[PDB]
RNA sequence: AUAGGUUUGGUCCUAGCCUUUCUAUUAGCUCUUAGUAAGAUUACACAUGCAAGCAUCCCCGUUCCAGUGAGUUCACCCUCUAAAUCACCAGAUCAAAAGGGACAAGCAUCAAGCACGCAGCAAUGCAGCUCAAAACGCUUAGCCUAGCCACACCCCCACGGGAAACAGCAGU
């Protein structure tokens, strides 16, 4: 969200997000279905499927996004540029 | 450390902490430091009575026999431990110290009764 | 049997015959790289006594350890010439070969 | 990512996954193979895959490769007695070659497990010493024994600082 | 003679009675977890894998042996009275030679009285634990085996856990081992929880105990209620084998009992709840005919 | 690394620096008790006391233990085989010297070393040997820690010399 005012930016961003929802498949409703190594632009994300009770050992932003998605257990290493948007 | 002479001795290496003695019956070169290098660890000896009032002695009897055959000597404490265990005859000084203790306690009892 | 030379049997390549009755042999061993965990060739030089002087630069030879070193560097003796340079005989068929081509067809016998 | 094709070959797991451990007689292994020819594919894959495992399991055996020196691939083992074992590997796959060499010159599972047990013999459970060698460092770690003075102070009657007072 | 717990026929009967529930045998364990691994399998491959798991479950359910209570060790080796009073504490000397069975190690005790005796069974087990520590065994007897805690575990229905702790802590011939196993069997009998031990290696021991004590009435009742009439028939046959000169076995021999007839004979003879067993068998047969016809 | 801060008017990328964590020494401020472990900065100079006796005389020991880290691929495996233990011998154990192999870091602006090889019984002959897959060289460092290596005032050694020795304990 872009805005001259912080609250307007928040409102714009959070209202636009709900129209652009992904659906993430969670294995047993707590983790991902398999290890994922990907590179988006210059950011590498290496996510590992983990057993129950392992926790979210991820970049803090990934922890937030995973709590939103519904993932409880996963490891994640972010290499390359740590650009938040990428 | 290339040593001159010397011989293997089955002896007690003192570990433990202050006021907490504990011994490792080891077969070690007699010239080596008391708690230093050793050839083989043949057992252990806990001089402090445990919860059950027992002094735990462990003897690796097969290896003790092997080293005595190979020509290892025995420090007097280890000789006395084996004598207690029955592996060897009771040490002459074990018997004699028992006799001296008997005589001392006889003296004590006789004097106390006289008093 | 009770030889004091560490390397009892070594296969190497002759890299020099400039010394009388001695053949300089280059023996390569695969040595693991601790970091890359990949096997690379580590080459060492061995002097091999050659009484008949029957070694030619490029011959693959099998050296047997002498019971004792016969010189400051000659601890091995030329046990065999496994692959004479340019005169290889295919051990499988015993026929002379020139690289991957049979000089005599194995069907000859 | 790991460099090269089949980077699994550069892992300790893969190197230790080999099952060929030569008898003490084997000293040299010369692997002659051709870089081309569909009949030498087994030998090519053998050198590509299994030679690292054989060398890892047998660090003291000189393994030496030769390329396009003879029309057909073959292994040749030079043993300590002076014997030579020729193993023609043409038309065999690398797995078949590994099985054959294991059968003819490799230690059997019985021998390997007896060697493992012989090694196990060294680490006596009842020995006290540094963690690198022994399960326990002191008898104080054994429950029921007098505990370590560092953790639980000894009775004053068991401390020499007060035996001395009593004797004074 | 009478068959023993380790005879092949009894082993077969007891294994069949136990069963091989894969879910229960390989129930997920609450332990440190590693990420799972996934394999693509055909139907034939899946059948092979399940067969291997069945073999593994058989290995895992291999029944522990039933050993008579060990006799106390009382053997004085020497009586050196000269040592009397020299030391005020016992010495316990252990042979820690690696290649010796723990029932063949020499563990002697020199007493303050100068007596060189052989270590009692409790001292032997304690010293073997001290010097060759075993996983899951403790030198000082855990308090869980006190009755006040055993009853808590029973109330939580952790009889299998109690048996596991007992088998880890004590030896099969141990007085404590036998006592705790018998107490667990008795509580299972009283509370009718014979299913807690099914598909576990302790079902054979429980069955053997009940048969030898002539109290298999409850187990027969439970098996009939659960429809395992083959198991009930084998149990009655085993009872007859272990009591050949028994009223029930002799009556069955006099008549021609070859199954539910055997169970009915047992209900009529040598049963403390024969009427209840007959009622349960009648109900089972009635339901069988009901949903058959 | 689960990362974070910092370039710009701003964004993205690369990139260095720094923060967050765990140790060890020292310093400031502060500090109640008990148990245990550890304990000069200096291979600089040492006051003083003690640290090797035993034993019917011979012998044996004072070559060990204890210390230090100056120097430094003498430590590890194989062969051979001394000294030592097994009351004598036995081969067993342990382990020198010698032979073979393996074995720290940095600098290639240290790239050539300069006899570093071989054969012969010898006489003597051949001209070889190491090295960019790091020879030769300079610098740094005790190490691979049940402990091992090296040193023991210096001249690497110690006949000899310089000189009069705590790198044994306590202490200065
Ligand atoms: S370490 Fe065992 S008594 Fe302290
Ligand atoms: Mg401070
Ligand atoms: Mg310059
Ligand atoms: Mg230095
Ligand atoms: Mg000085
Ligand atoms: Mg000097
Ligand atoms: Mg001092």
């Amino acid at each position: 969200g872009k805005a001259t005012d912080r609250m307007d930016a928040f409102r714009k961003a959070k209202n636009r997000a709900v129209h652009h929802l992904h659906y993430i498949e969670r294995y047993e409703d707590h983790t991902i279905f398999h290890d994922i190594s990907l590179r988006f632009k210059r950011t590498h994300i290496k996510m590992k499927k983990q057993p129950k009770g392992y926790g979210l050992r991820c970049h803090r932003a990934i922890i937030t996004i995973c709590r939103l998605i519904g993932i409880k257990d996963m490891y994640a290493k972010v290499s390359g540029s740590i650009n938040m948007l990428s | 450390k290339a040593y001159r002479g010397g011989h293997l001795t089955i002896r007690l290496a003192l570990g433990g902490c202050t006021n907490r003695p504990f011994y490792r019956i080891v077969a070690a070169h007699n010239k080596c430091p008391r708690d230093g290098r050793f050839v083989e660890q043949l057992g252990s000896y806990d001089p402090l009575p445990n919860s059950h009032g027992e002094k735990l002695v462990a003897l690796n009897l097969d290896r003790i026999r092997h080293w005595i055959g190979c020509g290892a000597h025995l420090s007097k404490p280890m000789e006395k431990l084996l004598g207690l265990a029955g592996f060897f005859p009771l040490h002459p000084m074990m018997i004699t110290n028992a006799e001296r203790l008997r005589r001392k306690r006889a003296r004590e009892v006789l004097l106390a009764s006289q008093k | 049997v009770r030889s004091s030379v560490h390397a009892r049997w070594i296969v190497g390549k002759v890299i020099g015959t400039k010394m009388q009755k001695t053949a300089k042999v280059r023996v390569t061993r695969l040595v693991l790289d601790p970091y890359l965990l990949k096997y690379f060739n580590k080459r060492k030089t061995y002097f091999a006594h050659d009484a008949l002087q029957q070694c030619t630069v490029g011959d693959i030879v099998l050296l047997r350890a002498l019971p004792v070193p016969r010189a400051k560097h000659v601890k091995h003796e030329l046990a065999e010439i496994v692959f004479k340079v340019g005169k290889v005989i295919d051990p499988v068929t015993g026929k002379p070969c020139a690289g991957t081509t049979y000089l005599e067809s194995p069907l000859s016998s | 990512p790991m460099k090269g094709r089949f980077p699994i070959r550069r892992t300790l797991q893969y190197l230790s996954q080999g099952n060929v451990v030569f008898k003490d007689s084997v000293k040299v292994m010369t692997v002659n193979y051709n870089t081309h020819g569909e009949l030498g594919e087994g030998a090519r894959k053998f050198v590509f895959f299994n030679i690292p495992q054989i060398q890892y399991k047998n660090p003291w055996v000189q393994i030496m490769m030769f390329k396009n020196m003879t029309p057909s691939p073959f292994l040749r083992f030079y043993l300590d007695s002076g014997e030579q074992v020729l193993v023609d590997v043409e038309t065999k796959s690398n797995k078949e070659i590994m099985e054959h060499i294991r059968k003819i010159l490799g230690k059997n599972e019985e021998t390997l497990r007896e060697e493992e047990e012989e090694k196990k013999q060294l680490s006596h459970p009842a020995n006290f010493g540094p963690r690198k060698y022994c399960l326990r460092e002191c008898i104080c770690e054994v429950e029921g024994q007098v505990p370590c003075p560092s953790l639980v102070p000894l009775p004053k009657e068991m401390r020499g600082k007060y035996k001395a007072a009593l004797k004074a | 003679k009478k068959p023993t717990f380790m005879d092949e026929e009894v082993q077969s009967i007891l294994t069949k009675m136990t069963g091989l529930n894969l879910q229960k045998t390989f129930k997920p364990a609450i332990q440190e977890l590693k990420p799972p691994t996934y394999k693509l399998m055909t139907q034939a491959q899946l059948e092979e894998a399940t067969r291997q798991a069945v073999e593994a479950a058989k290995v895992r359910l291999k029944m522990p042996p039933v050993l008579e209570e060990r006799v106390p060790i009382n053997d004085v080796l020497a009586e050196d009275k000269i040592l009397e009073g020299t030391e005020t504490t016992k010495y316990v000397f252990t042979d820690i030679s690696y290649s010796i069975p723990h029932r063949e190690r020499f563990i002697v005790v020199r007493e303050p009285s100068g007596t060189l005796r052989k270590a009692s069974w409790e001292e032997r087990d304690r010293m073997i634990q001290v010097y060759f520590p075993k996983e899951g065994r403790k030198i000082l007897t855990p308090i869980i085996f006190k009755e006040e805690n055993l009853r808590t575990m029973y109330s939580q229905d952790r009889h299998v856990d109690v048996l596991n702790l007992c088998f880890a802590q004590f030896e099969p011939d141990s007085t404590e081992y036998i006592k705790v196993h018998h107490k667990t069997y008795e509580d299972i009998d009283k509370r009718g929880k014979y299913d807690l031990l099914r598909s576990t290696r302790y079902f054979g021991g429980m069955v053997w105990y009940f048969v030898n004590n002539k109290k298999i009435d409850g187990l027969l009742i439970d098996q009939i209620q659960r429809d395992l009439i083959d198991d009930a028939t084998n149990l009655v046959q085993l009872y007859h084998v272990l009591h050949p000169d028994g009223q029930s076995a002799q009556g069955a021999k006099d008549q021609a009992a070859e199954g539910i007839n055997l169970i009915k004979v047992f209900a009529k003879t040598e049963a403390q709840k024969g009427a209840y067993i007959e009622l349960t068998l009648q109900t089972y047969q009635e339901a069988l005919s009901r949903h058959s016809a």
